[PDB]
Parts: C-alpha cells; sequence; structure tokens
C-alpha cells in the first residue's frame, strides 16, 4: 500500500519481463557473430529493437517510486537504475544530434585509413613490431592526423550535449556521471563519495610511481640500444616507440629489455604439441585448475554450444575470445583456439570469467553484474597467474619434472609482467584524470591538448614526438574515448588484481615470494575468492573487496610486494 | 486392471503451474516399482517410501502434473516458500508423498520460445495447500482502481515461460509429477 | 508380445468382413489396438482406433460409416468390421497395440504402434 | 495433416550413411511423431518414437531427431538388412502416415 510495496512489484514485473527480451538480444547477437550474413544481422536487430524500447517504457514507470520513502537498499539499488533517464532529457532535436554525433565518431575511427592502410590489420602492425623509428614515428603522426583529427569538433560538441544530459540526472557533470559508478553512499562505516575516487587514486598512484620510476629507468636505457640517438637517458620516452600505437602497454618492448637473454624463457607450445593437445584439451584442463580449488565445473551447454575450435572458411564466424552469458544459465565462449601457451593461458582468464558470472547468477536481474566495473577482469587475470607459474606447468606435465627455475629466469618472468602491469598504469590514470577535467570545465576548449601533452610528460614520462596545434584531438584516436567508454576500471582492476592474488596466497600458506604463488589444489583460497564474486552488486564494493583482503579500499602495498624481487634487482641496474 | 500411470508420465502435454492439473488415480493395481528403475533426474519421497508403497492401500491417488523450471522444482518439497511455492503450486508441510521429476528440454522447448506455459507473478494473498486460482484479473499493486486496465501500478498477475532448447539445466523445462497419498499395489 | 490375426479372405462387392486380433504378452486394458491398411503396391493408411478398457473409439474420415470395431477383454482379442466392400478395399489389413493415445483417459501418448500382427489379406 | 518423405527411392551401398526426411504441412510436437521400418513380406515395426527416442530391441545404428515441420531418420552404417521401406507417422491431429520410402 505504499512506496516500499508499489516500487518491489515494479521491479518483480521488470525482472522477469526483462529476463526474457534480453535472452532473445543476447542469443541473436550470438548467433549473428557466428554467422556474419544479412539474415542474422537482421534478426539481431530486430531482437535487440524490441529490448531498447522495453527499457525505455519500462524507465517511465520507475519514477512513480520515489528513493526517499523506500528503506530496503536492494530495492533502491534496482530502482535507481531504472530511474535514470540518460540522453531522455534533451529536446528531440539535441537528442537526435547526440545519437548523430555518437555514430559518426565511431564510423570515422573504425573506418579510418592513412594514405591504403587501416588501424588493423596494418597500422598496429607496425607500432608493434618493427625497430624503425622513421617508420614507427609516421604510422603514429598519420593516424592522428588524418583520422582523430576529423574528430574533436565533434567531441567539442559532445562534451556539452554530455553535460546536459549529466546536469538533467542530477549530476555537476559527465565525468562526474561516469565516477558515480564508484559511489557507496547508504551503507554507513562503508560509504564512498563519488568525488573520493580522485583522492584514492592519486594517493595510490603516487604510492606505486617509485616501482616505475626504476621500470621506467631500466626500459629507458635498454631502448637506448635500439634508439641510441632518439632517447635521452634523463627524459621521457617517445610514445611511438613505446611498442603501441597510444603507447598503452610495453609488452612489445620485451625483446630489448629482456634481463638474460642469452638463456630461452618458458614456453609450453611444443609441449602441448608433442602430447598431442587439442583445444578440448586445453579447456578441459583449464577446467581442472579451478576445480582443484573448490569451484564447480563447466554446464554441458558450455561443452556442446560453445565455438572452441575455427569453423573453416565456410562459416564466417568472428573468432575474438569472448566470454558470453546469454541469461538464463546459458553460459558460452567464442575463442577458436591453437595449441599454443597463449591459448592455455588465455582459456583461464576467459573461464575464470565466466566462473565469476555463474556466481552472482542468483542476484536479481538488474544485480547480476560485478561490484566494481573493474572486478570482473580482476578475477580474471589472477586465474591466469597461477597457470602461468612454473610450479603448475611442471605438475600439469608440460615441463620435465627435472626443471629448475633460475634467478635468471625469475627476472625475466617478472619483468615481462611488469611491462603489462605497472608500464599500464600511469596511462589510465592521466587519460580519466583528463577527462574529468574536461568534462568538469577546469580547462578551456583551446588549451585542451595544452594539458593533455603536459601530462603525460609529468605523469607517465611520455613525451609527443611533434607539435600539435588546438585543431587537433589526440586522445579521441582511442577507442575508449570516441566510442565513450570509461577507462579507469584499467587502474582499479589491476589494484584489485593484486590485493585479491595476496589475500588468496596467504590463505593457501604459500611459502615464499609472491610471484612464485600457486593457489591450485587450495580449498581456503577458493573460498575467499567466491565469497566475493557471489555478491554481484547487492553489496558495495568497499564491503566486497573488504572480504577477501581485509581492506576497505584499494590499495599497493600487494603489487609492490610481487615485484619486490624484481625492484631489488632493478636498482643494482641504475 | 493396472493404474494408468503411464498416461500421466508419458502424455504428450503437460499443464502450466498456475493451473496444474489434478489428475485422479482409482479403482486399480498401482505398480510403483517403475518409476523406482529410472536412471529420471530428481525422486522425493516423504513419509513414503517407494519400497513400501507397493504393499498399501490407498482411498485415492492424486497426480498434479505441471511444467516448471528446473531451479524451481526445489520449491515443491514441504515446508518451502518462494514464487511457485506460494503463488503457484502450494504443498503443505504435512506432505505425505513423492515428487518425480525429470528434464523435458527436448519435449518442452522450442528454438522461438514455447510460451505455452503460464505462471503467476502477483497475488493478492498466498496460497493454500493445494489450492489454485485461474483467475486473470488485474492485479493492483498501487491505492488506485485502474478498472483492469494494465496502466500504472496495474500488472498482468501471469508471466509466460519462454522455454528454449538451449537454456541452462535450472532453467530448462522439468516435468513434475506430484504423487500425493490419500488404488492398492 | 504377439498379435495373432486370421488367415486370407475373398468376398464380393456389397459384402462385410470382420478381422481378428489375438493379443498376448502384456495387459490387454491397459494399451489401446489400432488398425491399419496396405493396399497392394501402396502405403500406410490409418483406419481408426478401439480403446479395450472403455470401448472409445477415433475412426479415419475416410473410413468413418464403414468401420466399426470392438474388443472382447475375456479372450484378450479385437476385432475390426469393414461393411460395405469396395473393389478398391482389396488389402492387407494389420493389427497392432499402440502407444499414442491412453486407453483409461483418452489422451495422446509420446509413442507409436510397436507391435503388428502379421497381417490379413482380404480380397475384393 | 500431410506427411511427405523424400528421396522416394534412396539406394545405397551397404556400409555407407543413409538418410530420409519427412515433411508436415502442418507443424507437429516431438512428441507426436514416429519412424516404422517395413521389410518385404512382413509387417512394420517402430524404430523411433516421440521423435528421437530408441524402441525396445532397435539396433543403435537407427536414430533420428526433429521438430515443427522438418523430421530426419539416420543410419549411421547402411547394413544388408537395413534394405526395407521406411514410413514417418504423426498424431497430433487425428492420425496419418507418410507416403513411405524405399532405401
Ligand atoms: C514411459 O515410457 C518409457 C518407454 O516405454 C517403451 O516405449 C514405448 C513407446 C512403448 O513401446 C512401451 O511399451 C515401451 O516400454 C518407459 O520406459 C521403459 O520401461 C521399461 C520397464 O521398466 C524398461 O524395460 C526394462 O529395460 C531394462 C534394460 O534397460 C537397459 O537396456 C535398455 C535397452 O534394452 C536401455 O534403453 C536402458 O537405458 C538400459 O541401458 C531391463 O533390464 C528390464 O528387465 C526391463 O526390460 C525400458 O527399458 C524403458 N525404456 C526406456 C527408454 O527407458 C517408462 O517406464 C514409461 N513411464 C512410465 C511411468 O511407465
Ligand atoms: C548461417 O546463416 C545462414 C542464413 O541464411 C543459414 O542458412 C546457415 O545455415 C547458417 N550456418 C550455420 C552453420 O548454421
Ligand atoms: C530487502 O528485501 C530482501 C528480499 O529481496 C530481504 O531478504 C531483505 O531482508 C530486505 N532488507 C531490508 C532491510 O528490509
Ligand atoms: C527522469 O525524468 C523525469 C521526468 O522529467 C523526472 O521526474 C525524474 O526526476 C528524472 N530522473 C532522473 C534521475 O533524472
Ligand atoms: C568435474 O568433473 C570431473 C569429472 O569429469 C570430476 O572428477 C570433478 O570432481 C568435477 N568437479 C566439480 C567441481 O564438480
Ligand atoms: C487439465 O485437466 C482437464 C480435466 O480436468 C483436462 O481436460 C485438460 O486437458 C488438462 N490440461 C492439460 C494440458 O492436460
Amino acid at each position: 500500500s505504499t512506496i516500499e510495496e508499489q516500487a518491489k512489484t515494479f521491479l518483480d514485473k521488470f525482472n522477469h519481463e526483462a529476463e526474457d527480451l534480453f535472452y532473445q538480444s543476447s542469443l541473436a547477437s550470438w548467433n549473428y557473430n557466428t554467422n556474419i550474413t544479412e539474415e542474422n544481422v537482421q534478426n539481431m536487430n530486430n531482437a535487440g529493437d524490441k529490448w531498447s524500447a522495453f527499457l525505455k517504457e519500462q524507465s517511465t514507470l520507475a519514477q512513480m517510486y520515489p528513493l526517499q520513502e523506500i528503506q530496503n537498499l536492494t530495492v533502491k539499488l534496482q530502482l535507481q537504475a531504472l530511474q535514470q533517464n540518460g540522453s531522455s532529457v534533451l529536446s528531440e532535436d539535441k537528442s537526435k544530434r547526440l545519437n548523430t554525433i555518437l555514430n559518426t565518431m565511431s564510423t570515422i575511427y573504425s573506418t579510418g585509413k592513412v594514405c591504403c592502410l587501416l588501424l588493423e590489420p596494418g597500422l598496429n602492425e607496425i607500432m608493434a613490431n618493427s625497430l624503425d623509428y622513421n617508420e614507427r614515428l609516421w604510422a603514429w603522426e598519420s593516424w592522428r592526423s588524418e583520422v582523430g583529427k576529423q574528430l574533436r569538433p565533434l567531441y567539442e560538441e559532445y562534451v556539452v550535449l554530455k553535460n546536459e544530459m549529466a546536469r538533467a540526472n542530477h549530476y555537476e557533470d559527465y565525468g562526474d556521471y561516469w565516477r558515480g559508478d564508484y559511489e557507496v553512499n547508504g551503507v554507513d562505516g562503508y560509504d564512498y563519495s563519488r568525488g573520493q575516487l580522485i583522492e584514492d587514486v592519486e594517493h595510490t598512484f603516487e604510492e606505486i610511481k617509485p616501482l616505475y620510476e626504476h621500470l621506467h629507468a631500466y626500459v629507458r636505457a635498454k631502448l637506448m640500444n635500439a634508439y641510441p640517438s632518439y632517447i635521452s637517458p634523463i627524459g621521457c620516452l617517445p610514445a611511438h616507440l613505446l611498442g603501441d600505437m597510444w603507447g598503452r602497454f610495453w609488452t612489445n618492448l620485451y625483446s630489448l629489455t629482456v634481463p638474460f637473454g642469452q638463456k630461452p624463457n618458458i614456453d609450453v607450445t611444443d609441449a602441448m604439441v608433442d602430447q598431442a593437445w587439442d583445444a578440448q584439451r586445453i579447456f578441459k584442463e583449464a577446467e581442472k585448475f579451478f576445480v582443484s580449488v573448490g569451484l564447480p565445473n563447466m554446464t554441458q551447454g558450455f561443452w556442446e554450444n560453445s565455438m572452441l575450435t575455427d569453423p573453416g572458411n565456410v562459416q564466417k564466424a568472428v573468432c575474438h575470445p569472448t566470454a558470453w552469458d546469454l541469461g538464463k544459465g546459458d553460459f558460452r565462449i567464442l575463442m577458436c583456439t591453437k595449441v599454443t601457451m597463449d591459448d592455455f593461458l588465455t582459456a583461464h582468464h576467459e573461464m575464470g570469467h565466466i566462473q565469476y558470472d555463474m556466481a552472482y547468477a542468483a542476484q536479481p536481474f538488474l544485480l547480476r553484474n560485478g561490484a566494481n566495473e573493474g572486478f570482473h577482469e580482476a578475477v580474471g587475470e589472477i586465474m591466469s597467474l597461477s597457470a602461468a607459474t612454473p610450479k603448475h606447468l611442471k605438475s600439469i606435465g608440460l615441463l620435465s619434472p627435472d626443471f629448475q627455475e633460475d634467478n635468471e629466469t625469475e627476472i625475466n618472468f617478472l619483468l615481462k609482467q611488469a611491462l603489462t602491469i605497472v608500464g599500464t598504469l600511469p596511462f589510465t590514470y592521466m587519460l580519466e584524470k583528463w577527462r574529468w577535467m574536461v568534462f568538469k570545465g577546469e580547462i578551456p576548449k583551446d588549451q585542451w591538448m595544452k594539458k593533455w601533452w603536459e601530462m603525460k610528460r609529468e605523469i607517465v614520462g611520455v613525451v609527443e614526438p611533434v607539435p600539435h596545434d588546438e585543431t587537433y584531438c589526440d586522445p579521441a584516436s582511442l577507442f575508449h574515448v570516441s566510442n565513450d567508454y570509461s577507462f579507469i576500471r584499467y587502474y582499479t582492476r589491476t589494484l584489485y588484481q593484486f590485493q585479491f592474488q595476496e589475500a588468496l596466497c596467504q590463505a593457501a600458506k604459500h611459502e615464499g615470494p609472491l610471484h612464485k604463488c600457486d593457489i591450485s589444489n587450495s580449498t581456503e583460497a577458493g573460498q575467499k575468492l567466491f565469497n566475493m564474486l557471489r555478491l554481484g552488486k547487492s553489496e558495495p564494493w568497499t564491503l566486497a573487496l573488504e572480504n577477501v583482503v581485509g581492506a576497505k579500499n584499494m590499495n599497493v602495498r600487494p603489487l609492490l610486494n610481487y615485484f619486490e624481487p624484481l625492484f631489488t634487482w632493478l636498482k643494482d641496474q641504475n | 486392471n493396472l493404474c494408468p500411470f503411464h498416461e500421466v508420465f508419458n502424455a504428450t502435454t503437460f499443464a502450466s503451474v498456475y493451473a496444474w492439473n489434478r489428475t485422479r488415480i482409482s479403482n486399480c493395481v498401482a505398480d510403483y516399482s517403475v518409476l523406482y528403475n529410472f536412471a529420471f533426474f530428481a525422486f522425493k519421497c516423504y513419509g513414503v517410501s517407494p519400497t513400501k508403497l507397493n504393499d498399501l492401500c490407498f482411498t485415492n491417488v492424486y497426480a498434479d502434473s505441471f511444467v516448471i523450471r528446473g531451479n524451481e522444482v526445489s520449491q515443491i518439497a514441504p515446508g518451502q516458500t518462494g514464487n511457485i511455492a506460494d503463488y503457484n503450486y502450494k504443498l503443505p508441510d504435512d506432505f505425505t508423498g513423492c515428487v518425480i521429476a525429470w528434464n523435458s528440454n527436448k519435449l518442452d522447448s522450442k528454438v522461438s520460445g514455447n510460451y505455452n506455459y503460464l505462471y503467476r507473478l502477483f497475488r493478492k494473498s498466498k496460497l493454500k495447500p493445494f489450492e489454485r486460482d485461474i483467475s486473470t484479473e488485474i492485479y493492483q499493486a498501487g491505492n488506485k482502481p485502474c478498472n483492469g486496465v494494465a496502466g500504472f501500478n496495474c500488472y498482468s498477475p501471469l508471466q509466460s515461460y519462454g522455454f528454449r532448447p538451449t537454456y541452462g539445466v535450472g532453467h530448462q523445462p522439468y516435468r513434475v509429477v506430484v504423487l500425493s497419498f490419500e488404488v492398492c499395489g | 508380445v504377439q498379435l495373432v490375426q486370421s488367415g486370407a479372405e475373398v468376398k464380393k462387392p456389397g459384402a462385410s468382413v470382420k478381422v481378428s486380433c489375438k493379443a498376448s504378452g502384456y495387459p490387454f486394458t491397459s494399451y489401446g489396438i489400432s488398425w491399419v491398411r496396405q493396399a497392394p503396391g501402396q502405403g500406410l493408411e490409418w483406419m481408426g482406433w478401439i480403446s479395450t478398457y472403455n470401448g472409445n473409439t477415433n475412426y479415419a474420415q475416410k473410413f468413418q460409416g464403414r468401420v466399426t470395431m470392438t474388443t472382447d477383454t475375456s479372450t484378450t482379442t479385437g476385432y475390426m468390421e469393414l461393411r460395405r466392400l469396395r473393389s478398391d478395399d482389396t488389402a492387407v489389413y494389420y493389427c497392432a497395440r499402440d502407444y499414442t493415445r491412453g486407453a483409461w483417459f483418452g489422451e495422446s501418448l509420446i509413442g507409436g504402434f510397436d507391435n503388428w500382427g502379421q497381417g490379413t489379406l482380404v480380397t475384393v | 495433416i500431410v506427411l511427405t518423405q523424400s528421396p522416394g527411392t534412396l539406394s545405397l551401398s551397404p556400409g555407407e550413411r543413409a538418410t530420409l526426411s519427412c515433411r508436415a504441412s502442418q507443424t507437429v510436437s516431438s512428441t507426436s511423431l514416429a519412424w516404422y521400418q517395413q521389410k518385404p513380406g512382413q509387417a512394420p515395426r517402430l524404430l523411433i518414437y516421440g521423435a528421437s527416442s530408441r524402441a525396445t530391441g532397435i539396433p543403435d545404428r537407427f536414430s533420428g531427431s526433429g521438430s515443427g515441420t522438418d523430421f530426419t531418420l539416420t543410419i549411421s552404417r547402411l547394413e544388408p538388412e537395413d534394405f526395407a521401406v521406411y514410413y514417418c507417422q504423426q498424431h497430433d491431429t487425428s492420425l496419418t502416415f507418410g507416403g513411405g520410402t524405399k532405401v
């Protein structure tokens, strides 16, 4: 008879109707991604429109139930989700204009060419695998000046329109809108202000930075062997020489920066081939890994309805390793594997993703997600750390039982990961900090690029090889910017990743250095992780996190400890 | 004459859970041994061992047949609560009978979605044991009448199942036959 | 389970033929009896169905008015009769034990015609 | 409901896979369709019921499935004794048989 009950009833109807419509859309999409043709794209679009129209109508009923006369948090969390208007606050012309801009920007990126070469395959190959200063600079510069340059006029107007809707939904700006994803207000002792994200990110960044400074210095010293006339021993690294188009990852530098290159690293590709492994063996072994720590097996539907192998040249099914959840217990994967270590480890990542999906599957529809945007990848990432551990490879039977793990091998392993983990943190931090200042108009439109360049020099130690005018929009050349995605989840994920691992390694009673940790055959470690996974969004991320790591926030200690054996080694190199 | 149990279990169609089919077995010999020799997915007896039933006589035996999801099978057991136990098929705490269930995904599912099985989602009050309503009258949640129109704060009380061949084990359709013992084995 | 049918008969146009079917190896009143005709060089054509429990029948629209069926529980034998025989009614008439319809409730079952007789040839 | 079978003459060598199709003018339930096998000079026998369920006494050579208006019968490896006439049925409406095919 009151709002509490009326809101409850509304959500019950929503969840069941949404449950089926969602499934139809997801399945139609699944079929399309395995059948790139006209028939399938049409069915996908039709099911998609059915779903979107439903949500638009439901959100106008949710408005009848004010949050302030609702006591139960699990109702407000589900109801608030349906009370957001999004862009449906703007006039018909402003709404249509915003959608036009959004679609135009993504189109230019996807169809962008330089001359002709496309970003992928083409320019990415040049940036990733070529020891040629001038060729690398050309690919870098052409992408920025030919494609990303067309999107500033659109980005400038986009920012204004996005702020109008953020205002309408009671946020200061769109940056504030996004930060709201980390708001846990209403739970005493575990509360978190969305504006608090800035303070905590800066705090943990400065504490990690010392590790980055030694990694950066080491890499710089080593890159100067390939680029002795381009890299200054006391300066910033040129962006185009980082092995990427934007300098997001340093993983492609691990051929110049290798600590002990006189010895081979661990690679079980040949062992898998000699032992007659196949796609089924790769996923079956990954399944056993999860079992050994108390996690459930994959469903029969997973094994039957998934794409684990390449269909061939008859069925044009995109293979893009992705974990799928179509709803209603229908778990699947699209991933065409080969007999190699890279897919061995990937299978653990994607299955780790599914293990999370299977945990919060018991939650109400609108709560069937991670407690935090950075939690889903944090979980998938650690699952693969055990798989890559020499101890695991010896036990599984891919490495000789008499295989010795040398000190030189140890350093080689740690650096390879540091270039994926540590060298990427500054990048995520600088981009989100900049965008936040853009949405929250602290930076004038004409100085958007001035501040952006300054930030990389100060924050990540990377410098642009060329000057740029006010007519450019460098960050718009990045997928996540032109396609309106949040990026900070690539910062918080990493910190959560190591906090969880250390807690799990302690639970497993691991003795010795953290990087040698293998939580296989440890029920206790598995229990700690599961307790966090099953919660979904029913609880604050500040509580879900504590359940495993003993902290009510993100930290840096576990990360610094993981690479401690590398840190001391690096000190003696610098 | 032997009791037509196979006409309950091996029937082509089962009723929906919101309107379950109460089948009466009478004046016949009840052979329950067949039901104890399956590989069925669940077989739960409450107070009536399957190896004892063949030696018992009952005034009547009732077989309630309906289709629900695998995750809802656990609500059939006595003392349980939930969307089925409270609004569709309520079984008493003091229950004497067997609950037999099996996966019917190969029969009761369709690619386009099988929407011939409905369940009740909303109700004004929860059900008593073995009672069911088949009313389709609009459910009012709000403080004002909608006069039968599914408008603001009014809902259609029934929701459909959309059974499909690729659903997970707990979402695939299960054929449930509840044998309530009030016919001699 | 076995079904034993009568031997071949020759009839003149306008005459009737009644074909028996003795059943054994199972509870008679638990399963119905169906009849299927097969003319020379042709496929299978359903004539009708009868329950052994309550005598309920179901006939094909191409035979209604000509075909009748009965059962005798005490001899566990089914019977079918086709009257007003035409020159087009020359065929082998088959008896079968069905699992397609319940004998007690009359509801459709998941099954088919499991046991068949040898077939009775009727010439006309 | 009308049932049509094809091909009429699936004459294949022993040792090879043999498949038959049955199509309906109207949809039928997987609950209601069955396949039969008739040897020369003999009554037909039930092979598959419920679309895919194998009948008692039938070799595992025989398998099948189907829904809606499209059902099939498959013999994994044709044997010398499998050279018979096959029929599809339905009992969703009245009761009918298909034309029949010879393997
Ligand atoms: C619902 O219907 C099924 C199937 O019924 C059969 O098919 C229909 C169309 C009609 O022709 C019926 O007359 C048929 O019976 C019933 O399942 C059958 O139940 C009987 C009796 O319990 C079973 O017979 C036993 O089989 C034992 C051997 O089992 C093993 O070998 C068989 C192959 O031969 C294999 O399929 C099975 O999985 C095992 O590996 C045998 O030891 C025992 O002595 C006896 O002969 C018969 O096998 C069952 N068939 C199937 C497919 O399960 C259901 O009982 C019926 N339900 C109810 C409530 O009656
Ligand atoms: C791919 O889609 C087309 C759509 O016309 C369909 O005909 C084809 O059978 C599909 N392929 C597979 C393997 O399902
Ligand atoms: C909120 O509702 C759930 C039912 O979904 C109930 O279990 C929980 O105890 C309620 N919490 C409060 C504070 O009412
Ligand atoms: C959504 O729009 C409605 C109608 O203008 C308004 O009442 C409601 O407060 C808005 N909600 C949010 C979160 O903006
Ligand atoms: C997974 O299946 C295997 C058998 O293939 C079994 O031994 C193992 O215990 C199962 N693991 C779990 C969690 O059920
Ligand atoms: C429900 O029971 C009635 C008899 O009371 C019967 O006529 C009807 O067909 C049954 N419904 C189903 C789906 O079997």
